[PDB]
């Protein structure tokens, strides 16, 4: 019985690190695009004051 | 044979060869000492870091600046850097390339005759010349007339220069510059409750003043508004986290440039301090010299200085005068690109201090007819 | 021996589902922020053209 | 010359030549002494007996730990004991082979001082040297940084290393250990009917925690889920029958590595004084630390420590900022492992307090420039 | 009516009337709450013991100080003091007193403004007032002119102040203070064998630091007569028994406030960090600053500190200039006799933030020419 149920938690823990490797790879790709809307956003809101003062002047 | 344009100035070092577009060896003017001791045996750490290798290793290493305010004080930290520069960021010898030095207006006679004699002893370089900071700007612009501010980190001159004659008796030099801003970024950011005390953070503080900083058009109408908004207010991500938020401190730090009464300074701004020498010149050149105002140097790139500046010269200058402030992007390197460019004339190749004239006529040549 | 690997097995389990759980709010914490990124992204660039036009003309 | 490298430790010697990976002789520190009288005559027991053998003995004997928290306490034993290890152990001539001596931070001078004191005038070793544990444990982990938690069974200490530069004023020390564990987990066995009173069932006790302890990585859930099922009970052997059933004391005990009001102590947790002494540090090199967590030490083995460590440093560092901890599967004999890589180096034969330096200096040596 | 005087300070409240030559309430601004369980029933235990009173029951309380370094980092433990200042210590009702307290310079106006807002709505006192404890010292000393040193227990600064008129660029502060001395006198005790780490042994090393502590005039001198010779070594009676004996530890601990790389802090002493606040300011009133150096604060008591202090700046100042230390027995209590003596004055009556001009301005109003 003990051997039985170890192989059956052994197998549910390779399935589990699968998921855990899909999901690292989910949260580097995530991150990446996060860093990229950032960039993009603080360039836009930049982008912005400098033409706001450039028309008030 | 081929030149080499060095500009220590102070807190960036920035050189290369003549005849070059951009500089090719950029880094801080810094020399780091280990403060701790060491427990691991065997790894021999070097004594001394200099250059860009002791800003990562800024958490062990205590950093001290050889130049203060244009003049060098510590003269074996200065030959260090020259080594690093000449073996390590541009790997060519020196013993046959003439070097083009550069340094500030009014400056003590003891620091270019100790700048030649390191130059031909140390190096042993076939020939070398030192060049005023601003006629290179004045180079890199296109220009022959008009004057020309070099605010850098250290000192902050403004030589007027008509039609190639420099007028001596009107240049203007001021000691606020970028390393007093950040001194004054480092006492009102405890205002907030941040405090930044070791030389280590005066990196980061740094950091801060270029990338949020700015400058405001109108002081009192920003005030009000920081006061009642909240839209000035922005983050920024310190090397271990813990975002800081910076508000009405963004625009106060560049405005003691304007207003030098908020570091315990007694003259005037660099607005005023402008139109007292274009005033101290002749009657006959004050019209190019205001339609000519020349910006440079590392500290003259905050947004919207520009805009201040001529506000400020206009509200100064007669109802019926034009006024245009020239700020190329490139502002920070523009007296490197002088001096390449100076460096590169072919009547200049008959300047240079020859290392027998400096053997005949003594360290003092270089105060006498060759510059 | 059995039980024992058994045991460890299930231990692993615990932790990385509990961590999969962390990387799930982590998901929904980067979706909003891409979200909300984008949008002042996007209302920066329309309120720019804006203001470049009224600075043409 | 095949240096000889010793870890007294606490609560376990260990001891071989440099070069090697791993101990050739690993023995409790124990020395102990028969309690009642003996009949048979002729047989000549032994009036004391020292290392393995009083644990063959444990029945008939009463067991002494020479060292309480690191500091020695009965020399004498002390003695006895590096007799033992030297002679009987190793079968080697200490008159030809250096010794290396680990010890821990923050001890009475004095301590190191007996130390050289024995080696020099007992043994007569022609050289030795005193080092730190975390900064073996940190040359055995094959790392330059990161902060290095060192749990053994005498005190426990956090130890912070950037590029082999330690940081004293970040070095904090705690003497919650192994042995306090053990003693609380004697104190909440007899509140299910098994009584532990001897200093032999000190063993007992030890094994049983060794064998069967584990932390939770939470505590009230856990709790709960015990206070519920069953599924937590498991039985243990002792030496003669009557098993016994554990329930939520098996988590219970290691618990005062994070909760140390257990014992009546003032102090905080592990992963509370590993975050305080990385913020202790400058914040230029606090990334390193963070990313670098090391640990060692007998008492870091219990299964699911480093999972608990890390998920309570991430919830009390930033969450901008990666948390990693390293336990590599030979944490017990790590120090070891870097006492032998230190001792063979070839930088280090230099770093030797020979015998005549000794006797020039006097036993005050220890602390001068020489280690 | 009859003003208040309340001087928080960091660890050590003084407060009482203005008109007066000593404050009548003298205590620790400590806050305990009860670490254990307590088995008793009907014994009517209270929750919190505040002020002197957990002073008398530091075996059953942990001991928390509300304020880090000037910063109160808790208000909740702040207000409770207050409130025991105001009802037990001193006995008075503050619905009709205006009470004036004081705060260290460079201090965040978070921390300022809360203090205003809790003396208004909770107390509701009728008018307030805010005031520098540099200031303070100078009224105390009967002077007008003079660079004054306040080291108290959480901050160290100097403060210029030249015919009445204070110059805030030449302002500077330290975080060394007192409660960094006891911290390393409990790093350095563990060099003998003695461990102090809980709350409770904080105020056993604090009083072995008040009573045996003392500043050599010469720091290599004495270290090599204490190494050699036996003279130094002074013994202490623990609340128990088993003295101690204390050698060059003696004065090895207050070393630290001129060579605070002991500590690991960057910093230099206070002894530099005053010549560099005298050359910071003008070259015209350099000769009155040096002739009049002010001390105050409670941690400037150690013997031979004005001496010492002399030395160094004798050793930094020009050779042709006296330099004078002016260190009145009551260097403690000199704060509050400053501000006594100011609250005692008719003209500053006008000075007082009234009730109304907080409602109608909020209280924002503290920043404003009101200082
Ligand atoms: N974008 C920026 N905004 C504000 N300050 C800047 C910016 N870029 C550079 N600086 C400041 O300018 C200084 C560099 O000046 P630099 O031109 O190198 O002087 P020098 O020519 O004397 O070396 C730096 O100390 C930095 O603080
Ligand atoms: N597998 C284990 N699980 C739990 N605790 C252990 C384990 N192995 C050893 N220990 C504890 O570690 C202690 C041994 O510490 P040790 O590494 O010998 O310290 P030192 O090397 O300084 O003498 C023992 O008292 C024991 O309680
Ligand atoms: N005779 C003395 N020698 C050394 N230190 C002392 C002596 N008297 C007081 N101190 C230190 O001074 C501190 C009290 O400072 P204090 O004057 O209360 O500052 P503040 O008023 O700003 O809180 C105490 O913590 C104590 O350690
Ligand atoms: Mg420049
Ligand atoms: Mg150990
Ligand atoms: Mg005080």
């Amino acid at each position: 019985e003990a051997e039985k149920a170890a192989d059956e938690s052994e197998r549910g823990m390779k399935v589990i690190e699968s998921r855990a490797q899909k999901d690292e790879e989910k949260m580097e790709i995530q991150e990446i695009q996060l860093k990229e809307a950032k960039h993009i956003a603080e360039d836009a809101d930049r982008k912005y004051e400098e033409v706001a003062r450039k028309l008030v002047i | 044979t081929t030149a080499l344009v060095c500009d220590n100035g102070s807190g960036l070092v920035k050189a290369g060869f003549a005849g070059d577009d951009a500089p090719r060896a950029v880094f801080p003017s810094i020399v780091g000492r280990p403060r701790h001791q060491g427990v691991m045996v065997g790894m021999g750490q070097k004594d001394s870091y200099v250059g860009d290798e002791a800003q990562s290793k800024r958490g062990i290493l205590t950093l001290k600046y050889p130049i203060e305010h244009g003049i060098i004080t510590n003269w074996d930290d200065m030959e260090k850097i020259w080594h690093h520069t000449f073996y390590n960021e541009l790997r060519v010898a020196p013993e046959e390339h003439p070097t083009l030095l550069t340094e500030a207006p009014l400056n003590p006679k003891a620091n270019r005759e100790k700048m030649t004699q390191i130059m031909f002893e140390t190096f042993n370089v076939p020939a070398m010349y030192v060049a005023i900071q601003a006629v290179l700007s004045l180079y890199a612009s296109g220009r022959t007339t008009g004057i020309v501010l070099d605010s850098g980190d250290g000192v902050t001159h403004n030589v007027p220069i008509y039609e190639g004659y420099a007028l001596p008796h009107a240049i203007m030099r001021l000691d606020l510059a970028g390393r007093d801003l950040t001194d004054y970024l480092m006492k009102i950011l405890t205002e907030r409750g941040y405090s930044f005390v070791t030389t280590a953070e005066r990196e980061i503080v740094r950091d801060i003043k270029e990338k949020l900083c700015y400058v405001a058009l109108d002081f009192e109408n920003e005030m009000a508004t920081a006061a009642s908004s909240s839209s000035l207010e922005k983050s920024y991500e310190l090397p271990d986290g813990q975002v800081i938020t910076i508000g009405n401190e963004r625009f106060r730090c560049p405005e003691t440039l304007f207003q030098p009464s908020f570091i315990g300074m007694e003259s005037a701004g660099i607005h005023e301090t402008t139109y007292n020498s274009i005033m101290k010149c002749d009657i006959d050149i004050r019209k190019d010299l205001y339609a000519n105002n020349v910006l440079s140097g590392g500290t003259t790139m905050y947004p919207g200085i520009a805009d201040r500046m001529q506000k400020e010269i206009t509200a100064l200058a007669p109802s019926t005068m034009k006024i245009k402030i020239i700020a190329p992007p490139e502002r920070k390197y523009s007296v490197w690109i002088g001096g390449s460019i100076l460096a590169s004339l072919s009547t200049f190749q008959q300047m240079w201090i020859s290392k027998q004239e400096y053997d005949e006529a003594g360290p003092s040549i270089v105060h006498r007819k060759c510059f």
